[PDB]
């Protein structure tokens, strides 16, 4: 089916879209 | 870490939120 | 720096992991 | 749709997730 491991580009986008206004490291 | 709860394995939401901030 | 665009098989992953226990289609 | 707002531009956790469930 599709792939549920979030690496590397993909773990970034996650945090951005997760974290929102409070922000993440290492943006 | 985030990595091998995130990437290595598959986390949740919850878990990932924990890595925010 | 990464890409903010969530498609095709990256949004059903998005999905899968904020949609949770209620699901979503057409999953 | 979805694919206009998340895919095409960019869309925030709130508005994706009205197209949970």
């Amino acid at each position: 089916f599709v792939n549920q491991h979030l690496c590397g580009s993909h773990l970034v986008e996650a945090l951005y879209l997760v974290c929102g206004e409070r922000g993440f490291f290492a943006t | 870490g985030i990595v091998e709860q995130c990437c290595t394995s598959i986390c949740s939401l919850y878990q990932l939120e924990n890595y925010c901030n």
